């Protein structure tokens, strides 16, 4: 049925948790560019 | 290798039964 | 209660001297066997039908270096029982063909099993989150990809860390020098995870004794914070995610390193940069540290693969050897 | 004394609920032959024309689906080379090895006189043994002591430890209504089939004519 | 039999014999007592 | 061990954290930065380890 | 211009330091 | 909720909920059948391993 | 010799974490739960109160 | 309020939900397997099977399609190199083309069963709640894998209704997709013996059969139920999630030791093969057979097939390659093109003279001269070394035999320096390092990049376990627990 | 020779402005702004009412 779904939840990303994913993405990017080049 | 264990014939009959009962389930019940 | 099952339930979780539960059945004697048998191929087990080498207190060894050496490389990745159709029962055979090192290896890792059950065991006991158990599993990571997927990837349990102070140095430049493990990326997460953990340790504990109350709380968090975003920039606010964070880092860094443990168990190393191996074997003037590195793990190699590796036999003269005066 | 005391103590406990309670049970399939995908299947309305009449076409489905279940396995286990060891006629001089596979070829090559026992013996059952009863079940021909395997509601079945279940009649691939329905629609299903491997034969030579 | 197999199966046997139910009589034990 | 000590205080705090927060929601919105109280259960903590 | 994007990665990590220094999320003491 | 022709057919398929056996049920049959799967795999481990040398067979790569 | 697939790599490997965390934290703030310095959620969906208020 | 790493908890209690997410994971995985086949028929030449197998090539999915009976191609061209004439539809594209039209039937019925979640089957008719009964869905779904077990067992690997599985002989020279035998006996726990596939399906599956007949009629112990959390889905993620680690870890050991289901003519050789001289000992026992049937060196070591001769070269072993250097095994030493035939080095006293073999641990080896006693005769000094022992000064001359070079004589000391180098690899061979611009580098095989992935994934799965585990017994406490 | 520089031009090209459109809808999403089918805003910063209730 399509009914209005009871199990929706909205999601939540705070600034620091976007701060440390932009980080880890980017410092995994300058680690493995290198590697990935040769 | 084609005309092998029965050719055609098995897929074109099983893809046929798969699309029928799906079509005779798919209207509402009563 | 009810059962007799009820009954040994009851009496393994009593509150006593040392806790056993039900994992203490697998972990105690495991865990005794394991170190047991540590001690005694420290003190009696030579390696000298094996790596030619003397690793026993009774031959003269001292702590730093005995080990209990790998199997000899015609066992293969034999499990070496003492039963077995290499010793057949015969313990003082099973003693020199290297059969402490898999008696050791495998009661070790049905040892740090239990003792992570354990943890899962005291978890549910007390009423907490398995969080230790999680912070072990980064341990158990390293000590199966190394001592056991490493070995089973090379051609036999030889190749492993033989379980000594200077055995494992040996293993360190081993994998320096015939892996190139260190420009490996693995090992480079591994490296900030350990560090970053040793920091965090040093950081934490600093400042939680260094911001305390004159005597709820024991230590002030909003002066902390004030500290250290003057200090560095940013500080933590939240106590919780100050902590799952001192978890994090350094399990980690054990996963991580891990993984390219596994990868070097296949030789799949991240041995060389290929064009900058390209442009120097065109321009011999062109050098960088990691081609002068790459010279160091040549002079690896080919110095203790004569006595590092004596079931091949390996004749190197003296002409084919690398110097630096050849460059 | 009575040697099925064992049995009691060896049975099963009622199955409950998780909590501790006692389980509750909590649908238009009810006749043998009425299935989850068409249901009540009736286009001629053939429940429709009488009690006696109905009675008549469930019986008649039994006995026309319980010959083509064992008309189809008989082709099927000729026709792949499976014979019977020695001779069928030791007068004729006819091996087993000798009689085509196929359904034309077998049906020729069998002598008449050998045919007549086999059509004698279908006649005895039909008209003296397994004769139906108007009190009894549509196809429950076998009489009592005849050693016919029966799954009774409650039947018991064991485990490896040698206790004791009961198997109801609404159970999944042991109750009654299973084995009832699966022997329908099976036969049903040989129905169609030993018809179509005739007319593929009469076509082609070939009684499963795609395969082989 | 091959020895391996003979030794496997003695193994077992001895693991079971002297390991297992050993283990488990004791605890059955110190569990009725205690 | 410094990364052990690191990884063993972070587990025990994290294991021992007071719920505060809903069902999947994360569980660092139960501390308040500047809060007085404890955010974990010291003696639970205490308890693991003294049987581990 | 394997080197290019070398530098462009570096100066994107000063860059995302940069943010998460001075556009963070300002603590407020709770009440 | 919606009732469909296929969740009819299927309604009994999943109308046992929390339906348990009390007590230990088969609980030790279980447990034999754990040991001796426990014992099979390490019989094929050791065969793999050359630990177990049967009597006319041979771990090494086969013709045809 | 620039290896072609590498440059993807390091471009879609960087690119599409970035902008999945990008995208995550816009329509963060959009619901106004963007911020750690907020009270837990006083009903089911429903943010709790920032510490400033 | 919910963290990225728990934006899927949503379908947790939520089976049309969960039905939805799992087709669109299969519409994904199956759309994978579609376009992964179609790619790798793009980039693969059937031209020469000898030198330039699939394994050489970078083939992932196309030896997985070979090793259970599609061989042959819609371009008119087979994996064993005969030319076929109709394949019909399971061909390779037609298995590429069948799984992307199953990917967009999956996708179409995930997006069928998110919009229609709220059925009645997925509730509980005694509270309304939303359940589904774990353990007699466990009982429905054991009986139907362990039918096709026993299906694929019976018939696809017999043969009796199935094409076969792909067999070989000892060396991998003679391989085709042939109906294979059950051995029911002990031979069948031979890993190797290709029986024992057949024979396991069809016991492993008739044991399924009466065990989902058990977990369809008999439901489980109360204690049991309550000790393993039977009423929560989260407890089937962590033991489906060990069962799938438990088999990765030993499909990575069944591919890096070798066994019949991973053959060396669709996977390539193994590191064992060359640490024990395998294929080299094999190649010497032809040889030596020649030799007492009266044939000369040149002719002896001319009927030793390329592909035998090809299988013992370093540059085949999958444990030489890098992290780093993707690409096909070709993209490495390059496309193999003829055997140079087998070199024989003798000095000037007629010491017949072998070039000790590279080890595969070692990047770079010193290239060493012995003779049948085992000392050092010759030498390929270090770069500048002062040379004692070297080619120039010992007078080392090579004889080919075999190959293209059969019969040449070599005895220049740069000619015969290089084909040193090359003799320290294993059999000496003719490479094309200009089609695919070819860096020198070795590359692993398919053999080597299966066993990377699949034991890296098995050990990530482990903490998977784990964590999946602990949030299972612990689901009480996972918000936090009470302050004391 | 397959050119490097048009195929980061065709990638992202199409992939940046899907993005940022992607990124657009979601938190507008979040903010109930992104039906067409609403009356106009009943206050500068409040969107208005959708048109079943
Ligand atoms: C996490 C929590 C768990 C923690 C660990 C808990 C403790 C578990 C203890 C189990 C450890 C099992 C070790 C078994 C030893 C092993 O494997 O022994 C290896 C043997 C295979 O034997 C080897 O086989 C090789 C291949 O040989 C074959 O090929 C040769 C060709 O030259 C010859 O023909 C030879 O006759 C033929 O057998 C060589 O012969 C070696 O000398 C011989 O040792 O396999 C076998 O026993 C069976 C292999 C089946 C796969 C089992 C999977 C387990 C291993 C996963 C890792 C392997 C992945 C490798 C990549 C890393
Ligand atoms: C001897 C054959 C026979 C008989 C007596 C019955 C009798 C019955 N069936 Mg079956 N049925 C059969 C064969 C038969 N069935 C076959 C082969 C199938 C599978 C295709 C089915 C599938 C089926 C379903 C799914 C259902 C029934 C149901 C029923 C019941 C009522 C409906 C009815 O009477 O239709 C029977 C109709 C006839 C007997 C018509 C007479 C024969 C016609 C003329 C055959 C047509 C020609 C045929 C295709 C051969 C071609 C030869 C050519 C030269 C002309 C009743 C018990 C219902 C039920 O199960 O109740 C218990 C129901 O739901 N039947
Ligand atoms: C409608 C059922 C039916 C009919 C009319 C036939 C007819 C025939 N069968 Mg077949 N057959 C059947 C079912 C049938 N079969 C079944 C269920 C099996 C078991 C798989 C076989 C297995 C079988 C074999 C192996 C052979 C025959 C042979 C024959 C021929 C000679 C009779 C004989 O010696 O077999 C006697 C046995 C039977 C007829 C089967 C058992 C009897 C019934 C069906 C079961 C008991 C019911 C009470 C004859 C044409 C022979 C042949 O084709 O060439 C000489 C032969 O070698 N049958
Ligand atoms: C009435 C027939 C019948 C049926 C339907 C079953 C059904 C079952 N049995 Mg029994 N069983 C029976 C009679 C039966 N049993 C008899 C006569 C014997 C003596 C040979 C056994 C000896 C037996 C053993 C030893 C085991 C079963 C097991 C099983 C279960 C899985 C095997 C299929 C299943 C519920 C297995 C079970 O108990 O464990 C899951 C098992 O180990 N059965
Ligand atoms: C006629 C009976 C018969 C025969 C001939 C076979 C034959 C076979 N079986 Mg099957 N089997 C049968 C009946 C049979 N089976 C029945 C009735 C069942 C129960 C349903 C099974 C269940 C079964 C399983 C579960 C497995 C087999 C496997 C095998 C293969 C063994 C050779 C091999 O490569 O193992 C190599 C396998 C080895 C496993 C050793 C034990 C695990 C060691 C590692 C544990 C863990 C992952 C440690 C982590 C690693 C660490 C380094 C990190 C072979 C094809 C194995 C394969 O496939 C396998 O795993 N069988
Ligand atoms: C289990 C996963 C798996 C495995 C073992 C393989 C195996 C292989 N692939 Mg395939 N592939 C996969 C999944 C896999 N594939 C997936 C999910 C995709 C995306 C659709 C592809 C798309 C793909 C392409 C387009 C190509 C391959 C190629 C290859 C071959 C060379 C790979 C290489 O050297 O890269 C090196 C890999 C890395 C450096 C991975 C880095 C991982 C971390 C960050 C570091 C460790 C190798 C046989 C090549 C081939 O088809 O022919 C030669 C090639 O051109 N693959
Ligand atoms: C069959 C495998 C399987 C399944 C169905 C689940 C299911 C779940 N996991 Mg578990 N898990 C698994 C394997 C699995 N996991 C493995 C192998 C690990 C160890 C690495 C874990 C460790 C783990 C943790 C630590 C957590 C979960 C969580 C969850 C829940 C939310 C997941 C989520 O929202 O991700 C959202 C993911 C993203 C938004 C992006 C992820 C991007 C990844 C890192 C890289 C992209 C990969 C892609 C291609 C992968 C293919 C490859 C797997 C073959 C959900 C119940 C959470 C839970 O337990 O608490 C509620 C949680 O905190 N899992
Ligand atoms: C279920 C029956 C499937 C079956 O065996 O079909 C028999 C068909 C046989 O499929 C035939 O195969 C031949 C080559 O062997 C040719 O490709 C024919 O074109 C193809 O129709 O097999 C399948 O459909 C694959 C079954 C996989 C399950
Ligand atoms: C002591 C005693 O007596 O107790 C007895 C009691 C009892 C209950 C009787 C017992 C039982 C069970 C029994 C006897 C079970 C018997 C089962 C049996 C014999 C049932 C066959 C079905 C065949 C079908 C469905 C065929 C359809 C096939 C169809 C639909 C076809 O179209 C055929 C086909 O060829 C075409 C036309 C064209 C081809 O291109 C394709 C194929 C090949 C598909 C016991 C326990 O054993 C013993
Ligand atoms: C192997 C084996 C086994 C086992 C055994 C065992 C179990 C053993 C044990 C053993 C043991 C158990 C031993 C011990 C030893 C000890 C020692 C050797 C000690 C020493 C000490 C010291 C030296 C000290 C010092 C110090 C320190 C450290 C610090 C402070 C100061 C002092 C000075 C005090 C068996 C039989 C099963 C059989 C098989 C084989
Ligand atoms: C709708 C439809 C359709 C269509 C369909 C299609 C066309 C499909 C396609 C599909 C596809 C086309 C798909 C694909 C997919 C892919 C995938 C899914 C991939 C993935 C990947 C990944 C996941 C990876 C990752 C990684 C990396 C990157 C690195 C290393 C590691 C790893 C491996 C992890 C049709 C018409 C038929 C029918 C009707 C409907
Ligand atoms: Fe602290």
């Amino acid at each position: 049925m399509s009914a209005p779904n009871p199990n929706k939840q909205p999601v939540e990303l705070n600034r620091t948790s976007l701060y440390w994913g932009l980080l880890l993405i980017f410092v995994l990017a300058v680690l493995f560019s290198s590697y990935f080049f040769n | 290798n084609a005309g092998d264990f029965g050719g055609y014939t098995i897929p074109i009959i099983g893809l046929g039964l798969i699309g029928a009962t799906i079509a005779l389930l798919a209207g509402p019940v009563d | 209660d009810r059962g007799v099952f009820d009954l040994i339930d009851d009496w393994l979780k009593r509150d006593r001297f040392v806790f056993v539960g039900w994992s203490g059945l697998l972990l105690f004697p495991c865990a005794f066997l394991a170190v047991g048998g540590w001690l005694t191929g420290i003190t009696f087990v030579t390696s000298w039908y094996t790596h030619g080498l003397a690793s026993s207190f009774l031959e003269g060894c001292n702590f730093l270096t005995a080990a209990v050496s790998t199997p000899a490389n015609s066992m293969g990745h034999s499990l070496l029982l003492l039963w077995g159709p290499e010793a057949q029962g015969d313990i003082t055979r099973w003693f020199q063909i290297g059969g402490l090192w898999t008696f050791v290896a495998l009661h070790g890792s049905f040892g740090v099993i239990g003792f992570c059950l354990r943890q899962f065991e005291i978890a549910r006991l007390v009423g907490i989150r398995p969080y230790n158990a999680i912070a072990f599993s980064g341990p158990i990571a390293v000590f199966v990809t190394v001592f056991l997927v490493y070995p089973l990837g090379q051609a036999s349990w030889f190749f492993a860390p033989s379980f000594g102070v200077a055995a494992i140095f040996r293993f360190l430049l081993f994998l320096q020098g015939f892996h190139n493990w260190t420009l490996n990326p693995f090992h480079m997460m591994g490296v900030a995870g350990i560090l970053g953990g040793a920091l965090l340790c040093a950081i934490h504990g600093a400042t939680v004794e260094n911001t305390l109350f004159e005597d709820e709380e024991t230590y002030s968090m909003v002066t902390a914070n004030r500290f250290w975003s003057q200090i560095f920039g940013v500080a933590f606010s939240n106590k919780r995610w100050l902590h799952f964070f001192m978890l994090f880092v350094p399990v980690a860094g054990m996963w991580t390193s891990s993984l390219g443990i596994v990868g070097l168990a296949l030789n799949l190393r991240s041995y060389d940069f290929v064009s900058q191996e390209l442009r120097a074997a065109e321009d011999p003037e062109f050098e960088t540290f990691y081609t002068k590195n790459n010279l160091l793990n040549e002079g690896i190699r080919s110095w203790m693969a004569a006595q590092d590796q004596p079931h091949e036999n390996f004749i190197f003269p003296e002409e084919v050897l690398p110097r630096g005066n050849a460059l | 004394a009575k040697g099925r005391g064992w049995l009691q103590k060896a049975r099963i406990a009622d199955e409950i609920d998780v909590t501790g309670s006692q389980y509750v049970n909590v649908p238009q399939y009810d006749e043998i032959g009425v299935l989850p995908p068409l249901g009540r299947w009736d286009p001629l309305n053939i429940k429709g024309q009488g009690e006696a009449r109905y009675r008549r076409f469930v019986e008649m489905e039994i006995k026309h689906g319980r010959m083509a279940m064992a008309a189809v396995l008989g082709v099927l286990t000729t026709y792949s080379g499976i014979r019977f060891p020695g001779y069928l006629s030791k007068t004729l001089d006819l091996k087993f090895e000798d009689v085509p596979g196929t359904m034309i070829g077998s049906w020729a090559t069998v002598p008449v006189t050998g045919w007549i026992q086999i059509v004698l013996f279908v006649v005895l059952l039909e008209a003296s043994w397994w004769k139906q009863d108007p009190a009894k079940a549509p196809g429950d021909v076998v009489p009592e002591g005849v050693w016919w395997a029966r799954y009774p509601d409650g039947y018991s079945i064991f485990l490896g430890d040698g206790s004791v279940k009961t198997v109801a009649e609404d159970e999944l691939f042991l109750g009654k209504t299973w084995k009832l329905n699966a022997e329908r629609n099976n036969g049903r299903a040989a129905m169609m089939g030993i018809t179509g491997m005739y007319v593929h034969e009469l076509l082609t030579g070939n009684p499963v004519y795609p395969l082989g | 039999m091959t020895p391996s197999l003979s030794a496997f199966l003695s193994s077992v046997i001895l693991a079971v014999v002297i390991i297992v139910i050993p283990i488990g009589a004791a605890l059955v034990f110190v569990s009725t007592s205690d | 061990g410094g990364s052990l000590f690191s990884a063993m205080h972070g587990s025990l705090v994290t294991s021992s954290l007071i719920r505060e927060t809903s069902e999947n929601e994360s569980l660092n919105y139960g501390y308040k930065f500047g809060q007085e109280e404890e955010t974990y259960n010291i003696v639970a903590a205490h308890g693991y380890f003294g049987r581990l | 211009m394997e080197a290019l994007v070398y530098t462009f990665l570096l100066i994107g990590t000063l860059i995302v330091i940069f943010f998460a220094i001075f556009f963070r999320d300002p603590p407020r003491i709770v009440k | 909720a919606l009732r469909t022709r296929l969740g009819e057919i299927l309604r009994p398929l999943n109308a046992e909920y929390g339906k348990v056996a009390p007590g230990w049920g088969t609980t030790s049959v279980m447990g034999v059948f754990m040991a001796l799967f426990l014992v099979f795999l390490v019989i094929i481990l050791q065969i793999y391993n050359s630990s177990i040398i049967l009597e006319n067979v041979d771990v090494d790569w086969v013709t045809v | 010799e620039v290896s072609f697939g590498a440059f993807l790599a390091v471009i879609l490997g960087l690119f599409i974490p970035v902008v999945f965390l990008v995208t995550l934290y816009i329509q963060s703030e959009a619901q106004g739960t963007a911020t750690n310095f907020r009270l837990p959620d006083k009903a089911p969906g429903v943010p709790g109160d920032r510490y400033d208020a | 309020a919910l963290p990225w790493y728990r934006v899927h908890t949503v379908v947790l209690n939520d089976p049309g939900r969960l039905i939805a997410v799992h087709l669109m994971h299969t519409a994904l995985v199956a759309g994978w397997a579609g376009s992964m086949a179609l790619y790798e028929l793009a980039v693969f030449d059937p031209s020469d099977p000898v030198l330039n197998p699939m394994w050489r090539q970078g083939m992932f999915v196309m030896p997985f399609m070979a090793r259970l009976g599609v061989t042959d191609s819609w371009g008119g061209w087979s994996i064993t190199g005969e030319s076929v004439s109709n394949p019909g539809i399971w061909s390779f594209e037609g298995v590429a083309l069948t799984h992307i039209v199953l990917s967009g039937l999956c996708f179409l019925a995930a997006i069928w069963h998110w919009v229609y979640w709220d059925l009645e089957l997925f509730r509980d008719p005694r509270t309304g709640e939303p359940a589904l009964d774990l353990p007699k869905i466990f009982g429905i779904h054991l009986f139907l894998a362990s039918l096709l077990c026993f299906g694929f067992g019976a018939f696809h690997v017999t043969g009796a209704f199935g094409p076969g599985i792909w067999v070989s002989d000892a060396y991998g020279v003679t391989g085709r997709v042939q109906a294979v035998a059950p051995a029911w006996g002990p031979e069948g726990f031979n890993p190797f013996n290709p029986g024992g596939i057949a024979s396991h399906h069809i016991a492993a599956g008739i044991l399924g059969i009466l065990a989902g007949v058990f977990h369809l009629t008999i439901r489980p112990p109360q204690r049991l139920y309550r000790a393993l959390r039977m009423g929560n889905i989260e407890t089937v993620l962590s033991s489906s999630i060990s069962a799938v680690f438990f088999a990765a870890f030993i499909t990575s050991g069944t591919m890096w030791y070798g066994a019949a289901t991973t053959p060396i003519e669709l996977f390539g050789p193994t590191r064992y093969q060359w640490d024990s001289g395998y294929f080299q000992q094999e190649i010497e026992r032809r040889v030596e057979a020649s030799i007492s049937e009266g044939l000369s060196l040149s002719q002896a070591w001319s009927r030793i097939p390329d592909k035998l001769a090809f299988y013992d070269y370093i540059g085949n072993n999958p444990a030489k390659g890098g992290l780093f250097r993707a690409g096909p095994m070709n993209k490495g030493d390059g496309i193999a093109e003829a055997w140079l035939g087998h070199p024989v080095f003798q000095d000037k006293e007629g010491r017949e003279l072998t070039v000790r073999r590279m080890p595969a641990f070692f990047e770079t080896f010193p290239v060493i001269l012995v003779d049948k006693d085992g000392i050092v005769r010759a030498d390929i000094p270090f770069r500048r070394a002062e040379s004692k022992y070297s080619i120039e000064q010992v007078g080392v001359s090579c004889n080919f035999y075999g190959g293209k070079l059969n019969g040449q004589v070599f005895t220049d000391a740069p000619t015969v320096k290089k084909y040193a180098r090359k003799s320290q690899l294993g059999e000496v061979f003719e490479f094309d390092r200009t089609t695919l611009e070819s860096d020198g580098v070795f590359r692993s095989s398919p053999r080597g990049w299966y066993t990377f992935g699949h034991a890296n994934f098995a050990l990530l799965f482990f903490l998977g376990h784990l964590w999946h585990g602990g949030r299972t017994l612990f689901r009480d406490v996972f918000a936090g627990i009470g302050a004391e």
